[PDB]
């Protein structure tokens, strides 16, 4: 449903790779992407390497995404602070309130928040952000 | 054997592979050793050499792909090798610069490298004439060395970026 | 055998040992099939049980602490075990309890942990009833398991005065 | 002897018990924990791992402190957040670098700090630790 009404669009706008850690928040996601449609999908042990292997893809010429949760971001903070934002590698984060956007405009992180009947209008205004930018932005979850 | 001479053989092995070096005296002494458009320095992120080089081996399977990483960088993100090992990109290389002489030791690297997947780990204390290394990884290198300079990197992380992958890119489909 | 049934057994063979449970479904099943004060729920922060129980050993030499972990929460850690194989509490037992079938698949962990510096590393399957558990740590025990329940009712503060004040009371 | 003077001052406060991981920006005070009070020393491979050591050793009644460096708070800043405050155990972090991002984050994430005078900052230990009574929290001071 949701899920591939999200997929379809990511996976004709060349975005067939993804990493991130299985876990009951997006078990659906997890479910489509090891279901099939060509696309690569990385299980990850923890946050911090999901990071850094959808960035070598990325380095490898190929745009990627990598989901996760809240709780992850602390991981991965030190990371995007200190390769993605310096080397300019755009990755997508879907990572699934107050706290985690305090935090986030803190160490400057654009984000925005989808809205489930309308799923593309989020995905595509963060998709233009990361090709103006050339820096990973957020799509946030419930 | 410092880690120069562990650098320059590791270089003189693989001299057309991609190179990920781990942050601190390892990216520097690769860069005054020789810096190669195919070298991908890391200015910080430790910890994070060895999952961009999984990322990029897995996307180029094909192409052989140098991780530097010293017992430091390695320990910090250890299950890193969980991946590699399940993953099992056969032009992987998983270098260790282990300076080991006060901190958590490096035992057994090479023993875990294969019982987590890995297709071969070695262990190297001296400059020999030759090793044969078999030619399908994903291979663990673990060199000691006894540290002993060098100019600071002067290419930005975009720059370094640019170069890199151009590299990549036109000595493969096109 | 089913998550509950394992640590029923580990529970059977270290029945004076203070746990430290990690955060999920692992927490609830201890709670459910029997909650002793000197248990530690974990509430988030997945992969952290390992290195608390490190420390209480640390402190503590001298009392049996089982940490519980699962598959990932294990994964999500790894490196702990190279300071739990460096530091060698004598005490120390190390359980992860494992599903397989999608996910990093844990491999060859006795061996690993024995690698490290374990003192012991064991597997148990649900056919054997002996197990001979060395009498020393640090030990890992890795029981795979083929997977209800109530929400645990108790909030950290009440988790951690239950757990430290029997703690606070032994060595006096 | 700027080291000598801040470890000689915290052992007299019960705190005796540190974790953290080796790097040469904090190398004269590690090489003093290395060098030989009953000093307890645990190295950490990373940060998380030794905040979690070192919440252990607080829970065994000990009172403990982290060696860290800047890039390492990303690395606990969850644990630090989601377990430490919510179960109530605090921590001191002398968390170094090289700045005012990591102030922005401290104030983020509701995690008081004060920098080191240039002689005694035994103040904000201690102002540091009647917090740590008062709040059921960690604190961090922050050097260099």
């Amino acid at each position: 449903s949701t899920a591939e009404r999200m997929l379809s669009t990511l996976t004709e706008n060349n975005y067939t790779h993804f990493t991130g850690v299985p876990c009951s928040l997006l078990k659906g996601f997890f479910r489509l992407l090891e279901s099939k449609q060509n696309i690569t999908f990385i299980p990850s042990i923890r946050e911090d390497s999901a990071l850094g292997v959808a960035s070598g893809m990325y380095l490898g010429g190929r745009k990627c995404v990598m989901l996760m949760q809240n709780s992850g971001l602390g991981y991965c903070l030190n990371v995007l602070t200190s390769f993605n934002f310096i080397y300019d590698i755009p990755i997508l984060l879907l990572i699934s309130g107050e706290k985690l956007t305090d935090l986030l405009d803190s160490v400057d992180i654009p984000y925005k928040e989808l809205d489930y009947e309308n799923s593309e209008g989020t995905i595509l205004d963060a998709l233009f952000l990361i090709e103006k930018t050339n820096r990973p932005v957020a799509i946030l979850i419930k | 054997m410092n880690k120069h001479d562990a650098i320059q053989l590791i270089l003189g092995q693989f001299p057309s592979a991609y190179l990920v070096s781990t942050c601190g005296h390892i990216s520097r002494d690769l860069y005054n050793i020789n810096d190669r458009a195919r070298n991908f320095y890391m200015v910080g992120s430790m910890g994070m050499a060895a999952p961009v080089g999984l990322g990029l081996s897995t996307v180029y399977p094909d192409v052989p792909l140098v991780v530097l990483d010293g017992d430091g960088s390695f320990l910090m993100n250890m299950g890193i090798i969980t991946m590699i090992g399940h993953q099992k990109p056969k032009n992987f290389i998983h270098v260790v610069l282990d300076n080991g002489m006060r901190t958590v030791p490096l035992v057994n690297v090479t023993d875990i490298a294969l019982q987590v997947g890995y297709e071969y780990a070695i262990e190297i204390n001296s400059g020999q004439k030759s090793f044969d290394l078999p030619n399908e990884g994903p291979g663990l290198i673990h060199i000691k060395v006894e540290p002993r300079i060098g100019k600071r990197v002067h290419w930005t992380p975009q720059e370094i970026v640019q170069r890199f992958t151009n590299e990549l890119t036109l000595e493969n489909e096109v």
